[PDB]
């Protein structure tokens, strides 16, 4: 019945070093209903043009 | 300070994590294994088709389209990315739908690429369809002694706005 | 389960049949008197079906009779001259038929039969479109029937015979018809965006009592009257949702962002307000307190003519009927369910085959990081060049182009070959000449 | 952490990596001794205890487990 | 007796996946990966006559069997654009004995997605044909005076004046005998008709024409009585012969472990609490869970 | 059963193919039948209908070559023309990325025709910019002076001409004849004439009709139309007063509150747009717009669990997208729910109907991977984001960061140059290029890059220290 002991002290930065930054995660914006309808009406014309 | 504040959602989530941490760990490791699998799969498929515009043998190419109207300016920004080594024999070949776009010179040699300079190599694409039809255009950069493209790029040509 | 319409007795109702509004009715056509309603559905394919559902099961379908001509807008009201017992009205395109669903019992759950008798009929000169029923004027204990026509005319039957019939002034496409009892008025929505109310005795004497120019044409109009405090008239357009007063002006309106198909202002809760529920074409139900959404649910099908009724000791069950043939009684789902990955100790990740595939792919990756013959022949004579290409493997999407120089001009530039079987030769011929 | 994630073999190999890659921190040795003694071995737990005592001193709670895994071994 | 088109089973045996006598395979597709269970393992999909089967194709033990009388919605999703070919995906929603599952089937190799079409087709054929393998009361069977036959059905014996020992005064009615099902209408208000399929019959004996149901339509004992018993025993023996010759090869009239827990459509929910009334909304609502409230579940 | 009845019932049930299919018959059978005529007209015009309120492309020509705002340099805070770019991704010099793309989004405006042309076609609108923003009936054959007498025909005919054929001039002719037939007493014809004007270019001549229609009968439609007109004249504070007037008329309308919130977000004071989106929620609670916006704002102001709740709500309401599931993945990972994280990204990759959506999902998977460690998986994910969308600048920047982590400086320099060439409005590629240059030397390139960084994110900190050090080296 022994519990493993954890260090109570973390790692602390002692100087700020210029590191190359990464771009940030990108939440894909949702669409409206008018926009979806417009895109689908734009692609349906293409489909009928190709299907003739 | 601006130290944030956590609502009931946070304590309920931490309680779930404290009571069901093992299942979360296991399922996240399984998901990570499957993600490594699928990423390696897609990387190998891209290497097969040579669809990466960034791929010893150092290069980097990306194609920009400019302009509305039936005539678009398509400029390929190509760049040799190496310490000091030029690339002598390379050539660019375009793949398009010959019924929608009229490329004057769909194949041309590229100048000696000096390491560090972005070469803009531009062409004039022209939409031929009287109806608005947007079709992709592929670009392949390849050696002159080889037949497998060194790298490739894609461009979705916008609508024509013709007359 | 949250925001889903959890399922109750549900069924599919035929072989690619087709329904519309007015089809789904829900009342005591059996005249038991106990309160439990019974579903009635009639398609314009012909079959009239009546159900007494219990929470799939065989004995649920009371009867599935078939009439020859199509069926429009089954209704349940006191459509007989003598008694105060509910009778079932079936409106075929050129026919009216009052029936009576009499159920006799046997000494077993499935020994009980149900007989419909054609109490009376009515030949319809014009082609019927839809109808309404109510105690026209101030009569009580009677349910007269005002049927419309596809060409505007509205004909009124006083529960026995052809009372009269008057043409609607200025209508082309017949819209939804209803009858308000607190004002004794037939309210319709003409083709020209006008919600119009006519007093009954005015039409009986043949005009417009009042009009309101809503922005569109309405799909349905449902005058609800279980509240005697402040009367209102609901009008569901194809783009908006109005609740009008009794004088003729908008009490309030909602600008819906979806496409409604059906609505039903059912029993209310607060003082003065009226709960209502509307069905998208996006497979959802919305439950407003007259403007304000109080709940929403994700239905299975596109609801046509929803109803709310007490079915087998459960009050307020929502009965929906699609136009393809589905039907479903349902209750709202109010169970917020933890979002958490399922614990399936049985299902393990097969490390052997997956590691084989990953070793293969990683081998390809770490390895890469370290078919056709063309020939040209020029003639010895504007010289004609001929290019022959021959493949080893079968190839596809072949494009052959020629580039000489600026001054020299070719009579042919591009040549397109489609798929070619292996060991097949292709020759092209063009001519080059100086121009400049 | 691993020890608490129902994966003791991975904890074994991780502790081996650590003890090979650690030089002047006895906490690793004491924790590996605790893992071993809880695994019912009590044999290599003495090896990790002796490795720790060869490495050595201030933490209040690493002192007690030092003496409790000693006396109980 | 017959469960292939009535249940949804997981980790099925190598024998229960085999085509039942009346069953018949239609279409197959290899490399169909299974999802909604993130095992990332391939398989093989089969659209049979009565159910859809999927077996792992590498560890064929782990598998899925979904009956057609237990599916609600089947949706095909064409996505995953130009990067590769247009690959499809199959979403099946199932509800067996009040438990909702959902399975997803991803066609890995984009070179053969046609399967996902035929399934839809046969599913319609499964639902447009339920008078072949199910029991129904008081349906719309009779024409002006005759029976409306199914596609693969012809009458055998045409008997008039056959009583029904389940009612009191609406009995005397015709008795139609066919190769798929046996029906009786009432010849007087001819909507009291019963259409029993041979599939649901368990044993036809006499105690009088007693017909028992096969534990699916309940213990529905049907009793009929005819003229002097000569034709009666004749009908009983011919009915038994037809029953056996049908059960030899069924028809079905279709023209042309913790595994469950990882396939729930709701998410960690296999349940439906008792639907009780709701004074707040005025609708029949599912019972609330020990402290929750409607206006507290609605807000965010 | 009957032709006209079955066709009209198909129309009621929103079939819109069968309806026309029976009317075409019914019209071939009888050359004199106007019921089926206008019914087929309705069906045709409603297969393509889209309400004019939320169609505000404007385009490149309107953006520069059309000046309508009275004030040229109005006070900051009264014209349309939060988290810093160090947290929230951006699209222009400012204008952080929004939730709920709508086809009326302008999201900044270009300065010159050249800049608008030489930029990506979809960097100022939800759709690529445009310079300008047999047949059933031939418009040149019918005498609108005779259909105007019959309003039952005139209304459907105008809807056909306007929304199907898009003939604003003939539509306006018909609407003028109709309005003069009604003696200017029906608000609908006034609203339609105002719409004809508004898409002809005449805003004041449209505001006149919309005001005169509001005087007839208050409707949410006319309020939103005036809101569009006022926003076109660059007058936010007039549109807000008009919206509060409308809410005084309709006490709890959701579209009006949502328009107020949209105007407050265009003016970029989120502290009131959140309040108005919360009012929308108190009214609707299924509103995709308000839920998405409050969810994004909750995610980026380091509260990803509340955003995960707000997006699980949209998941509960049957919404099934690629955007929604990638959002759920980001939230689950950053809210520390590692069980439902990667399956959401898998559903996203499954649902993506594009090559840019797939690239964004692979970009976010690379973010997940680099948060897990194992920089090789993130390397592969960024390269796949590039392979899917060649003009993906964030993938270039992150892949160059990982390359310089490995050691390959020239690869990182070239990739950062490509990123800063594709998206100049971003600050990370410029800052990283300046940093690596200064690390090796080349203080001229470091200055030319750090100054563009300061031009992109002008309140940065490390950019200021870099510029100070550089200007100190120059003396």
């Amino acid at each position: 019945m022994f519990r493993e002991v954890l260090p109570k002290q973390g790692q602390l930065y002692v100087e700020d070093i210029t590191t190359m930054v990464l771009c940030k995660p990108k939440l894909l914006p949702l669409k409206s209903l008018t926009l979806e309808k417009l895109e689908k009406m734009q692609q349906a014309a293409q489909d009928t043009i190709h299907q003739q | 300070l601006n130290v944030p504040r956590k609502t009931r959602l946070y304590v309920d989530q931490t309680l779930r994590e404290r009571e069901a941490g093992t299942a979360m760990h296991r399922t996240f490791q399984a998901d990570l294994y499957l993600l490594r699998l699928r990423a390696a799969r897609a990387y190998v498929q891209a290497l097969e088709s040579s669809l990466s515009p960034v791929s010893r043998e150092p290069l980097k190419l990306h194609a920009v389209v400019q302009g509305l109207g039936p005539t678009f300016k398509l400029t390929l920004h190509l760049q040799n990315t190496s310490t000091a080594r030029p690339i002598l024999g390379l050539v660019v070949c375009f793949l398009y739908n010959e019924v929608l776009y009229a490329l004057p010179r769909a194949f041309f040699k590229v100048p000696l690429l000096v390491p560090g300079l972005n070469y803009p190599l531009e062409t004039f694409v022209k939409s031929l369809s009287d109806k608005g039809i947007s079709d992709i255009i592929k670009v392949l950069v390849l050696r002159e002694g080889q037949s497998t493209p060194l790298l490739s790029a894609h461009i979705n040509m916008p609508m024509s706005e013709g007359l | 389960s949250l925001f889903k319409a959890r399922d109750w007795w549900s069924t599919v109702l035929g072989d690619k049949e087709e329904f519309d509004q007015g089809c789904l009715c829900l009342a005591d056509v059996d005249n038991t008197g106990n309160g439990q309603d019974k579903i009635i559905v009639g398609s314009f394919m012909g079959y009239l079906r009546i159900f007494n559902p219990h929470p799939a099961q065989a004995e649920d379908l009371l009867l599935e009779v078939h009439l020859r001509d199509p069926i429009l807008q089954v209704e349940v009201g006191k459509f007989v001259s003598g008694t105060e017992m509910l009778h079932l009205a079936v409106l075929h395109s050129r026919k009216l038929c009052v029936y009576s669903v009499s159920g006799t019992l046997g000494n077993v759950e499935h020994g009980n039969q149900y007989q419909i008798k054609l109490m009376y009929e009515h030949n319809l000169q014009r082609t019927a479109c839809n109808m309404t029923y109510g105690s026209f004027g101030g009569v009580k204990g009677r349910d007269l029937i005002c049927i419309q026509s596809v060409d505007g005319m509205l004909m009124v039957f006083e529960q026995e015979s052809y009372a009269f019939g008057r043409f609607l002034p200025g209508s082309l496409l017949p819209g939804p018809l209803a009858y308000s009892s607190r004002t004794d008025s037939f309210i319709t929505v003409s083709s020209c965006h006008q919600v119009e109310s006519y007093k009954y005795q005015v039409l009986a004497f043949a005009v417009v009592d009042w009009t309101l120019n809503i922005g569109e044409q309405a799909i349905d109009i449902c005058i609800v009257s279980f509240i005697q405090s402040a009367s209102s008239v609901f009008v569901l357009g194809e783009r908006n949702f109005f609740c009008l007063k009794d004088n003729g002006q908008i009490q309030f309106m909602k600008k819906l962002d979806y496409s409604p198909s059906c609505f039903l202002p059912y029993c209310s809760v607060s003082e003065g307000t009226i709960n209502t529920l509307i069905g998208n074409h996006n497979n959802m139900l919305h439950i407003y307190q007259d403007v304000t959404l109080k709940w929403a649910t994700q239905l299975p099908h596109v609801p046509v003519a929803v109803r709310v009724g007490c079915l087998h000791d459960l009050k307020g069950v929502i009965v929906t009927l699609s136009d393809d043939g589905h039907l479903q009684c349902s209750y709202l789902g109010t169970d917020p369910s933890l979002f958490q990955a399922p614990k399936v100790e049985s299902r393990e990740l097969n490390y052997d085959e997956l590691d084989m595939e990953l070793k293969e792919l990683q081998k390809v990756i770490k390895n890469v990081n370290k078919d056709l013959k063309v020939s040209a022949m020029v003639s010895p004579n504007s010289v004609t060049v001929k290019v022959t290409l021959k493949n080893r493997v079968a190839l596809q999407k072949i494009k052959l182009s020629i580039y000489v120089q600026p001054p020299l001009v070719l009579t042919g530039d591009q040549f397109t070959f489609e798929f070619m079987a292996p060991e097949m030769t292709r020759t092209v011929g063009f001519s080059v000449y100086l121009k400049g | 952490a691993l020890t608490n994630l129902e994966d003791s073999e991975n904890a074994k190999r991780a502790y081996e990596e650590a003890v090979r890659l650690d030089k002047c921190n006895p906490l690793v040795n004491l924790n590996y001794a605790v893992l071993l003694y809880n695994q019912g071995e009590k044999r290599d737990a003495l090896a990790q205890y002796q490795e720790m005592e060869k490495k050595v001193s201030s933490s209040l709670e690493f002192d007690p487990e030092m003496v409790e895994v000693a006396q109980k071994l | 007796a017959l469960w292939e088109d009535r249940d949804v089973r997981f980790d099925v045996s190598s024998q229960q996946m085999k085509t039942r006598p009346g069953e018949v395979l239609i279409d197959c597709l290899d490399s169909v990966e299974d999802t909604k269970g993130n095992n990332g393992d391939r398989g093989r999909l089969l659209v049979t006559n009565l159910r859809i089967v999927w077996h792992s194709l590498a560890l064929p033990r782990v598998n899925l069997s979904i009956g057609y009388n237990c599916i609600l919605n089947i949706t095909t999703r064409t996505a995953n654009s130009k990067l590769r070919g247009q690959t499809e995906a199959l979403y099946v929603l199932t509800k067996c004995n009040s438990t909702r599952f959902e399975f997803i089937f991803t066609n890995l190799v984009p070179g053969s997605p046609r399967l996902y079409t035929s399934l839809i087709a046969v599913h319609r054929a499964y639902e447009t044909s339920k008078m072949y393998r199910d029991f129904k009361l008081r349906s719309a069977l009779i024409q002006n005076k005759q029976l409306r036959l199914l596609p693969q059905e012809n009458v055998y014996n045409k008997i008039n004046g056959v009583w029904n020992l389940s009612s009191d005064q609406g009995n005397l009615g015709t008795f139609f005998i066919t190769n798929v099902r046996i029906v009786w209408h009432a010849n007087m208000n001819d909507s009291f008709n019963v259409s029993i399929p041979y599939l649901q019959i368990r044993s036809v004996k006499i105690r009088a024409l007693v017909i028992e149901s096969s534990q699916q339509s309940g213990g529905y004992v049907l009793g009929f009585k005819i003229d002097p018993v000569e034709k009666l025993q004749e009908s009983v023996k011919e009915i038994n012969s037809l029953h056996k010759v049908y059960s030899a090869n069924p028809i079905f009239g279709v023209d042309y472990t913790d595994a469950f827990v990882a396939y729930f459509a709701d998410g960690n929910k296999q349940q439906d609490r008792e639907p009780v009334f709701s004074e707040e909304l005025g609708l029949a609502i599912e019972k609330l869970k020990d402290g929750f409230t409607l206006q507290g579940l609605w807000e965010v | 059963m009957e032709p006209l009845l079955l066709a009209w019932s198909y129309f009621r049930r929103r079939r819109f193919q069968l309806c026309a299919d029976l009317c075409t018959q019914m019209l071939e059978k009888s050359p004199c039948d106007q019921a089926a005529w206008i019914l087929k007209a309705r069906a045709l015009t409603e297969m393509v209908y889209v309400d004019e309120i939320d169609v505000d492309e404007e385009g490149i020509a309107e953006m520069i070559l059309d000046e309508n705002a009275i004030a040229q340099v109005p006070r900051p805070g009264t014209s349309l023309k939060g988290p810093s770019p160090a947290v929230r991704p951006v699209t222009q010099a400012g204008r952080p990325i929004t939730g709920f793309l709508r086809p009326s989004t302008q999201s900044g405006r270009p300065g010159t025709i050249e800049q608008a042309i030489k930029t990506p076609r979809t960097a100022y609108t939800a759709r690529p910019i445009a310079s300008s923003s047999g047949p059933f009936i031939n418009l040149s054959r019918l005498n609108l002076a005779k259909y105007a007498q019959k309003p039952k025909l005139a209304k459907a005919l105008f809807e056909y001409i306007f929304h199907h054929e898009n003939d604003v001039k003939t539509a306006l002719d018909l609407a003028a004849l109709s309005t003069e037939h009604s003696q200017y007493k029906d608000w609908w014809w006034k609203v339609q004439i105002g719409k004809c004007y508004y898409r002809l270019g005449l805003y004041r001549e449209a505001e006149k009709q919309f005001k005169s229609a509001l005087k007839q009968q208050e409707m949410v439609d006319t309020f939103l139309y005036l809101a569009k007109v006022y926003i076109s004249l660059d007058q936010p504070l007039t549109a807000l007063n008009l919206f509060k007037q409308g809410l005084d008329k309709f006490p709890g309308e959701v579209t009006l509150l949502c328009g107020i919130a949209r105007i407050y977000e265009e003016m970029n004071n989120i502290s009131s747009a959140t309040e108005y989106y919360k009012e929308v929620l108190k009214q609707d609670n299924t509103h995709v717009e308000a839920i998405a916006c409050i969810g994004s704002n909750h995610f980026y102001t380091d509260q990803p669990e509340v955003a995960l709740r707000f997006y699980r709500r949209l998941l509960q309401m049957g919404v099934y997208n690629c955007q929604l599931f990638n959002n759920l993945g980001l939230c689950c990972f950053y809210a520390q729910q590692y069980d439902m994280t990667l399956t959401s990204f898998e559903r996203a990759l499954s649902l993506a109907e594009n090559e840019e959506e797939v690239a964004d999902v692979w970009y976010n998977l690379g973010h997940v991977a680099v948060g897990t460690g194992d920089t090789n998986l993130a390397h592969q994910c960024f390269r796949l984001a590039l392979v899917s969308n060649n003009q993906h600048a964030e993938a270039y920047n992150n892949l160059a960061v990982l390359e310089m982590r490995r050691g390959h400086v020239e690869q990182a320099k070239a990739l950062l140059q490509t990123a800063s060439s594709l998206a100049p409005h971003m600050y990370e590629p410029h800052f990283n290029f300046a940093t690596i240059s200064d690390k090796i030397g080349d203080l001229q390139r470091s200055y030319a890059a750090a100054k563009k960084s300061e031009a992109a994110f002008p309140d940065h900190v490390d950019t200021q220290h870099l510029i100070k050090q550089l200007e100190q080296h120059f003396a």
